[PDB]
């Protein structure tokens, strides 16, 4: 799929992304990002031969903070992209009622489907 | 080498790639590819062996005839409807020549003969930067010029790239040739989905650049060119072994691990189109390009080769190599399975 | 259609095949690359003169200067090849085998 | 279910920040606490399945296999020392944590709503057992074993992905109710035959069937006890449960196209019961025994009777228990004498005086001693297949005769008659091995008392 | 400790120039380790000029 | 005239008995082995097995079994009292059909 | 550490740490002939620092704690067993020889790093060139298979071809019977078990190949036996030595920066010590190597990066 | 190529025979010329007459495989007279595999080529029968 | 003490650790402030 | 006979031998230049005039 206001430059998050509700505090995906940041700091302490789970705690705090920050911005972009996809889809449904008719919902009292048993 | 000169040449590689990205004029795209060549040549011959001399010679000849065939395609485009707009082309012949020039420039199985030979005789920093930026820069151009391509071109190049990058690799034990064959296979994967939904191709570009950065970083951490040296680095450090395990299997693409997400999403938006035998053939070749990863793993971490001494000597000294950015890219390259809906981060 | 374009494109393809097949020296191959360069120069210049596409006439001189410094880099590489061997032959490159 | 999932994640750093001579007790204690916690699952009733919200549910088919898995884990976790109890602390913690992560993907695989989630967790179940058996396989061909393992299971399991994405993008989402409640019968094209062949052939690889059965025996005899018991029990019955899920679709074509798989399964059941009558390498006889019982399972799955499904799930769970026990006994015998063969270390009736009772009880539950669950499974499979065809009962009873023959030959070969009186090193039995025996055969006989639990959704 | 390990002959089997031997593979050579071929010192003599009576 | 090796004769067999005749399964640390025997029989059998037996012995009506028993008893008495035969065939209403005519 | 390209741009060059005392002098003699006596004489009479004999445990002596580690880790060399039995088929000559090659290479890299790091010139003794001369004479006696000579030749090809030669070599010549008399006056019986034809072959190759292979690379001063203190002559002949040839004339700054960044992170230096060829007289099986590495971690001062090591400090792990 | 595959599938199956086998010989000659072009591009046969001999060998083998393939396709169409079952091209692919084994003069190569060519030729007829698209939708 | 003439580090420098902790606290307060502004914007607009 | 040696000759052996043969015929090329550019030439011709792409 393509822009949809590429005219209107790249715009990392548009101003209409403030109309949707933001990702809340302690949402589980950013919590997973924070856990991955802690594991990244732990494996950074594991590359060089320093003792793991110690003597790197400022690096732990910096890595977890930076990854949670970047993941927050990426979640905001993700939410905007799915919302604008839904708005474009429903506006295209509203713009052309002729092309997509609804099925005449015949009930199961008058749907004929053959049987083909198993033995 | 001087550090001022190296930082300036890195700035020129950045400038050439950004000019390839941003410019709506065809001449500036050609100038960006050329400036990328002129700057990437002294990244090679960083040593002074004749290996790098022959490698940069072969790379220069194939690179230059790719650039000139691209200029041929552009001048044919202006022989037809004439304006310097990056858009739909106006010729099956000019689009044919342009896809062949970008396949020479990119690395593709009828034109892939230069890649393992040029990666055999270069230092690992030069190989890393050439693989990353030279697989990056033409993908922007193809992403732009997709709507006027005969699919026989792209699809034959893609199928042949995946199967030749698979079938090469079983016989080669140099690490650089293994990584180059893996590069040809992944660029076949990233070429195949171009006319269907290119968001997949650019996401796979992001993933493969992260994977190649982790791979050549884990071979910068220890001056290794053969698997026997990898067994010695098993002996001298244990955490390198499990990271070779997880990262090589992430190159393999297994579902708990992050390298499966570029295969799986491609099969998704490939099979919502009604070609099915082509996905299953491509994915059987994806089963094929995992055995050399697997014997690499079996050399490094899961069997224990006999080791020469003076590792007895080396155990006193620390692993005081610097890493550019290893652990961030490592756990981004392996644990990115449950972030499936970050497809939408791209477009 | 300006029938001269047919013969110039034919000469382009002849120069391309001369770039590809070569047996003795790399210098003649790089020289036929220079000829292919001149072919693209001439064809684009005849078009821009005929169509009166007068603003963006940067193309002939800029294609010229850029692919000329490309040829300069090629001469530096060939001098390095002739330094690290006795000759600059297409053969004696049978190290670094595929 | 997430209350039955997140203490397994919180059980992972237990092993890491438990100190030396302390990891063992903590891991065993807390995995048994998880076994109580999963014993608290059984609530399912009447009309519907039990939803564990939107991501998760359980039929009454996944529930006994899940409780079996989390009961089997502490048994294995105590089983897997004395060949790595002298290795390093960090590698020991890595081994135990890899077993816990393996259990986590087992529970993820059994508790699936969508078949895509099922497939991701299926090959996530695949990947750790590879590392475990390749690293601690303890024989010179464990390389070939793990290599054939991963290549057969991926190269068969791969078109399942394409077929499941196809069913995703042509008939809505992939809830099992919404794969149910909406599935139209797909008629006899050739594309329907290829899609059925893809799904069923992927799980045929995982069972294994007879044409792909040499996948198994190297990956048992060249593998440690933990990967062996996980492999046999949970992976083979996991493939069985996966086919029990996915066989709901494509009913009008499996009648016409399911004749040859029944055929290869029956003839391979006969020839596999014949092949494990004569071999040496004692460990492998139980592997071909498992191949025979899973061919019987595949006959039972591809005929589509509720009697057949009840016998199928009973045979699954009972054979999982029996094969895990008998692998543990073969491990005990190999830890006694480092031979792995059969004709060498005879005797063992004089010495190890109560280990003989466990060989007897394992060989008689392998014999299908009739109050046990194993004969319940085999019996209802025989009933359903005689309803399917009037002449297949000769093959079933012929399997029965030869199965009794090789099982009781295993019993009276290695542990009957004469010590060779050059062995002169074996010590009498530890309390650990007998504790594992009492961990094995008390749940089997308690299920033999109350077997209304383990029968399937068509109860 | 009875856990079998690959040996000197296995490590030599995982070596050579290419992996699989063929009918002609002996001429393929293994590369050196410093990535430096022992280069041609092709100057045995300098430029020896003989300025005569011209 | 060469060896290709430098290591010990593999293995070095250590009997787990003959330093502790009062030992259980694993290593000769005499306290934690008793701790293991205590935890495997108390927290593995004495609190797991018999409690699981009492748990699975009785629980609600699995697959609504005795509910179906008492429901069938009341339904059979109901249909015997109302004169109609038990188990009216054609479970779906034969008036509630719209047959495809021919 | 404050190094890298950033230090190269802050402080421009390293040509400022020059010259005429900052130099590589190398005192090469025969065994127990050209020794630390004359080396300390020229060191204390030239204003120039000294490195000891590159023995077995120099790798443990130069880093960490001052205690040399036992021969289960620094070994398995057993120099006294080489002087006892240089014919044992278990393999003791070449394992000792490769360990001494690593020792000489380490102390040579230490000398080059110290010469670059703010002076002030150093002396070496029994350098790497005398090391290959020593092993080739040991093969002239014929104790080592020629395959292993090919291996050591490959090690000499890979390692040596990156470094600069020293500035001068003071060669000391002491005849065979005099070294015989000196080692009989020493009194170490394992050292007394040495023969004389081995020492003769050392002198023959050491005069026949080494001194032709100098050739104004490592400009030479050849001295007699009792020419010893005699400090005035050697100091003065250094003071008008007339440095003319050698590849020290062309650096100009850039090779010096690349050598400063090549010697440091000394694992870069030691990446080429194990090539491997797998050497049936040298290599070690897996289980022995594993228990040796676990016992090496179970040394109290060498486990997990002694910059960060506990029980010595540094009380800063930030709780 | 395109025109001869179009004229291959344009003829019904059906017995409009030996036009189909002529088209199959043209298929085999084209594929043999492809493989011979790559082989002479990657071998240096030394000399030129040896290269012409290799090209003639490869082209005649591929043309013979296609010829006997189309002939037993026509004979199966005449005898069975069922234009739908892929067993006819199973026979065709196994015949082509036996001819490849005959012109390499071996046994197991011929048997494996029988299996592979039979399965692939059955898939070709089967996918043409149901209708499986050439390379693309390329739409959505 | 215990180290022959070469600790490369061990006494940690205080500019770098103070810089990292300061920029991490800066980034925490910035993300909390931006989140508060976004919640304020959403609850104003709707 | 039937299980081991024939089932190992049908499912692993043909596949693995085919992979070994195709590897040792594709990636085992001697390192020249003229052959690679002649391969490029026949690729251009075989793409243009034999099996068309621009038509
Ligand atoms: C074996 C490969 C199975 C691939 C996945 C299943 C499948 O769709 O197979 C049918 C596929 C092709 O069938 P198909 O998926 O194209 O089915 C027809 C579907 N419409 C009508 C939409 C075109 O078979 C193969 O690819 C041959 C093997
Ligand atoms: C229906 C389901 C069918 C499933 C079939 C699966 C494929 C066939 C079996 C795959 C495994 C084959 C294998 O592992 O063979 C062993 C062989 C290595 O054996 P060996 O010679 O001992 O090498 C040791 C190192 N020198 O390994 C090799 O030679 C590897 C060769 C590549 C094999 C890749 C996997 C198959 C790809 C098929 C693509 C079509």
């Amino acid at each position: 799929m393509t822009g949809r206001q590429a005219r209107a430059p790249l715009q990392f998050l548009p101003d209409e992304a403030r109309s949707l509700p933001p990702p809340k505090l302690t949402d589980p995906r950013l919590a997973y990002i924070g856990f991955l940041g802690y594991c990244s700091g732990l494996i950074d302490n594991a590359i060089r031969r320093r003792p793991v789970l110690s003597a790197g705690l400022h690096r732990q705090f910096l890595y977890i903070t930076s990854f949670v920050f970047v993941g927050y911005y990426l979640l905001k972009r993700q939410d905007y992209m799915y919302a604008v996809r839904d708005h474009d889809m429903f506006s295209y449904i509203k713009s052309h009622p002729e092309d997509f008719p609804e099925k005449d919902k015949k009930t199961y009292r008058e749907v004929f489907e053959e049987f083909h048993p198993v033995r | 080498m001087n550090p001022i000169i190296l930082i300036i040449i890195l700035m020129t590689v950045m400038l050439g790639t950004i000019i390839v990205m941003i410019s709506t004029h065809w001449l500036l795209i050609w100038i960006g590819f050329e400036m990328n060549m002129l700057a990437i040549i002294p990244i090679m011959m960083k040593k002074h062996n004749p290996r790098a001399t022959e490698a940069s010679t072969k790379y220069f000849l194939t690179q230059s005839t790719a650039s000139m065939l691209l200029m041929m395609a552009i001048i044919i485009n202006l022989m037809f409807s004439g304006q310097w707009t990056v858009m739909k082309l106006f010729n099956p012949m000019a689009s044919m020549l342009m896809t062949m020039a970008l396949a020479m420039k990119l690395g593709m199985a009828p034109f892939h003969f230069w890649v393992p030979e040029v990666t055999q005789g270069i230092p690992l920093s030069s190989g890393l930067i050439l693989l990353t930026w030279q697989k990056l820069a033409p993908m922007s151009v193809l992403y732009q010029i997709l709507p006027s391509i005969n699919l026989d071109l792209i699809l034959t190049l893609s199928i042949l790239s995946i199967t030749i990058g698979g079938w090469g690799g079983l016989n080669q034990t140099q690490l650089r040739k293994i990584m180059a064959y893996s590069s040809i296979a992944h660029m076949g994967w990233m070429t195949a989905v171009l006319l269907y939904n290119p968001t997949m191709t650019l996401l796979n570009l992001i993933i493969y650049i992260i994977m190649t950065s982790t791979m050549f970083t884990l071979f910068m951490a220890n001056s290794t060119t053969t698997t026997l040296s990898l067994s010695h680095t098993w002996n001298k450090a244990p955490i390198m072994t499990i990271l070779v395990l997880i990262t090589l299997l992430s190159m393999g693409g297994l579902p708990p691990l992050s390298g499966f997400m570029p295969k799986w999403m491609i099969i998704q938006e490939m099979t919502k189109n009604d070609s099915i035998i082509l996905p299953t053939l491509m994915a059987i070749t994806a089963l094929l390009n995992l055995y050399f990863y697997m014997r690499l793993t079996y050399s490094t971490a899961l069997t224990m080769f006999p080791s020469t001494n003076n590792m007895k000597m080396k155990w006193q000294f620390p692993t005081t190599k610097r890493m550019t950015l290893l652990p961030t890219m490592t756990v981004l390259s392996t644990m990115l399975l449950p972030l499936t809906p970050i497809l939408s981060i791209l477009e | 259609m300006s029938l001269v374009y047919m013969n110039i494109m034919m000469a382009f393809t002849v120069s391309l095949t001369g770039l590809l097949m070569y047996r003795s020296h790399l210098m003649s191959s790089l020289l036929c690359l220079e000829g292919m360069m001149l072919s693209l120069f001439i064809l684009a210049t005849l078009m821009i003169l005929n169509s009166h596409f007068t603003l963006a006439s940067m193309m002939p001189i800029i294609l010229l200067v850029f692919a000329a410094c490309e040829a300069a880099l090629g001469l530096s590489l060939l001098v390095m090849v002739s330094n690290t061997y006795g000759t600059d032959y297409v053969q004696n490159l049978n190290l670094l085998q595929c | 279910m997430l209350k039955y999932i997140i203490p397994t994640m919180m059980l992972m750093p237990l092993t890491w920040l438990s100190k030396n001579s302390m990891i063992w007790i903590n891991t065993t204690l807390h995995s048994l606490l998880i076994s109580l916690t999963s014993l608290l699952l059984l609530n399912q009733f009447g009309d519907n399945s039990l939803n564990f919200s939107l991501t998760f549910f359980s039929d009454s088919l996944s529930t006994p296999l899940l409780i079996l898995t989390m009961w089997l884990l502490p048994l294995m976790l105590m089983a897997s020392q004395h060949h790595l109890s002298k290795e390093n602390l960090a590698r020991k913690k890595l081994f135990i944590s890899m077993l816990i992560l393996l259990q986590l993907f087992l529970i993820m695989t059994f508790t699936a709503t969508e078949l895509i989630f099922f497939y991701i967790m299926f090959e996530a179940t695949l990947v750790p057992t590879l590392i475990i058996i390749t690293r601690w396989g303890n024989q010179t061909e464990r390389l070939n074993a793990g290599l054939y393992f991963l290549f057969y299971t991926l190269a068969g399991s791969l078109p399942l992905l394409v077929a499941l994405i196809y069913i995703q993008n042509t008939m809505g989402s992939l809830n099992f109710l919404i794969l149910q409640y909406w599935v139209q019968p797909m008629p006899n094209s050739w594309s329907n035959t290829f899609m059925w062949l893809a799904c069923m052939m992927a799980f045929m690889v995982k069972m294994p069937l007879y044409g792909l059965h040499l996948w198994l025996p190297k990956a048992h005899v060249e593998a440690p006890i933990a990967g062996s018991m996980v492999l046999a029990a949970i992976l083979l019955k996991l493939g069985g449960y996966g086919m029990m899920r996915i066989t709901l679709l494509l009913n009008p074509i499996t009648d016409f196209m399911a004749y040859p798989f029944i055929m290869l399964s029956l003839w391979g059941m006969i020839m596999t019961s014949s092949i494990c009558l004569r071999q040496t390498d004692l460990k492998s006889l139980i592997a071909y025994s498992s191949v025979s019982h899973m061919a019987l399972v595949i006959v039972a799955i591809l005929i589509q009777t509720p009697w057949s499904y009840m016998g199928a799930t009973a045979l699954m769970i009972a054979h999982g228990l029996t094969s895990s026990m008998l692998f543990c006994l073969a491990n005990s015998n190999y830890e006694r004498v480092h031979s792995r063969t059969m004709i060498l270390a005879r005797g063992l009736q004089t010495l190890l005086p109560l280990m003989a009772a466990w060989w007897l009880l394992a060989s008689l539950t392998n014999l299908a001693l009739p109050p046990s669950i194993n004969l319940i499974g085999e019996l209802f499979v025989v009933m359903s297949t005689f309803s399917w065809s009037n002449i297949t009962i000769i093959l079933m009873g012929l399997n029965m005769v030869i199965t009794a023959l090789y099982s009781l030959y295993m019993l009276i070969t290695t542990q009957r008659g004469k010590h060779t009186h050059h062995i002169n090193n074996i010590l009498p039995s530890f309390t650990r091995e007998n504790a594992l025996m009492s961990l094995h055969m008390l749940p089997l006989l308690l299920l033999s008392l109350n077997p209304k639990i383990i029968l399937g959704p068509l109860y | 400790a009875r856990q079998w390990q690959p040996d000197v002959e296995w490590a030599e089997q995982y070596g050579g120039a290419v992996m699989y031997p063929t009918k002609e593979t002996a001429h393929w050579k293994p590369p050196p380790w410093n990535d430096v071929d022992p280069p041609k010192d092709t100057l045995v003599s300098n430029l020896t000029l003989n300025f005569g009576p011209q | 005239p060469t060896l290709r090796w430098q290591e010990d004769p593999e293995p070095e067999d250590e009997n787990l008995y003959e330093k502790n005749p009062d030992s259980h399964g694993y290593d000769k640390d005499p306290a934690v082995d008793v701790w293991n025997m205590r935890v495997v029989f108390f927290f593995g059998f004495s609190i797991v097995l018999v409690l699981g037996s009492t748990f699975v012995a009785y629980l609600p009506d699995y697959r609504m079994q005795e509910w179906a028993r008492r429901e069938a008893e009341r339904l059979v008495k109901y249909r015997e009292a109302h004169g109609l035969p038990l188990m009216e065939s054609n479970c779906f209403d034969p008036s509630k059909i719209q047959l495809p005519e021919d | 550490l404050q190094y890298g390209p950033l230090a190269y741009i802050l402080g421009e060059k390293t040509t400022k740490k020059m010259t005429e005392n900052s130099k590589l002098i190398t005192v090469d003699g025969n065994i127990c002939s050209g020794k630390s006596k004359l080396a300390k004489e020229v060191a204390e009479k030239l204003g120039l620092k000294h490195f000891p004999e590159a023995g077995i445990h120099y790798a443990d002596s130069t880093t960490g704690d001052g205690k040399p580690l036992p021969v289960r880790f620094s070994g398995n060399c057993s120099l006294e067993k080489f002087y006892d039995d240089p014919k044992s088929n278990d393999g003791n000559s070449y394992r000792l020889q490769a360990w001494l090659y690593a020792s000489r290479l380490l102390q040579y890299a230490d000398a080059l790093e110290h010469l670059l790091s703010t002076g002030q010139g150093v002396v070496l003794e029994r350098s790497i060139y005398s090391d290959f001369v020593f092993l080739e004479a040991m093969y002239r006696q014929g104790f080592i298979r020629k395959q292993c000579v090919d291996h050591y030749n490959q090690v000499k090809k890979v390692t040596v071809c990156e470094y600069l030669p020293p500035h001068v070599v003071i060669y000391v010549d002491v005849p065979v019977s005099e070294v015989q008399s000196r080692i009989q006056k020493k009194g170490n019986p394992h050292e007394m078990k040495i023969t004389s034809a081995y020492l003769q072959d050392i002198e023959n190759v050491y005069k026949g190949t080494f001194l032709p292979e100098m050739s104004e690379k490592c400009e030479v001063l050849q001295y007699s036996a009792w020419e010893a203190e005699d400090a005035e002559k050697v100091v003065e002949d250094i003071q008008y030595l007339k440095y003319d040839k050698g590849p020290w004339l062309d650096q100009d700054d850039r090779k010096l920066h690349n050598l400063r960044m090549l010697v440091q992170d000394k694992l870069e230096v030691l990446n080429y010590t194990s090539i491997p060829v797998f050497l049936p007289e040298v290599t070690i099986g897996a289980h022995q190597s594993d228990r040796v590495f676990q016992e090496f971690t179970e040394l109290p001062g060498r486990k997990y990066r002694a910059g960060y090591n506990e029980d010595v400090g540094d009380k800063w792990i930030w709780l | 190529a395109k025109t001869l595959l179009h004229q291959y599938w344009d003829i019904p199956e059906g017995t409009e025979c030996h036009r189909k086998t002529y088209a199959a010989t043209s298929i085999g000659g084209a594929s043999g010329l492809v493989v011979s072009a790559y082989s002479v591009a990657l071998k240096t046969p030394t000399s030129f007459l040896e290269g012409v001999a290799r090209t003639g060998r490869y082209t005649f083998t591929a043309a013979a495989i296609g010829a006997i393939f189309g002939l037993t396709s026509c004979i199966s169409a005449q005898v069975r007279e069922k234009p739908d079952d892929p067993l006819n091209y199973l026979i065709g692919g196994c015949a082509g595999g036996l001819t490849l084994g005959a012109r390499t003069r071996s046994y197991g190569i011929g048997a494996a080529a029988c299996a592979y060519m039979g399965l692939t030729a059955a898939l070709v007829k089967m996918g043409q029968l149901e209708g499986w698209k050439v390379f693309a939708e390329p739409k959505v | 003490k215990f180290y022959i003439q070469e600790p490369p580090h061990g006494s940690p420098n205080w500019l770098k650790v103070g810089l990292t902790l300061g920029t991490s606290a800066f980034l925490w307060i910035y993300l909390i402030k931006q989140h508060n502004e976004d919640v304020l914007e959403y609850k104003r607009r709707n | 006979l039937l299980d081991l040696i024939w089932l190992e000759t049908i499912l692993p052996k043909t596949i693995s031998l085919a992979q070994m043969k195709m590897s040792t015929t594709i990636t085992s090329q001697k390192g020249l230049i003229k052959l690679y550019f002649l391969s490029f030439l026949i690729t251009i011709l075989i793409s243009t005039t034999l099996l068309n792409f621009h038509e």
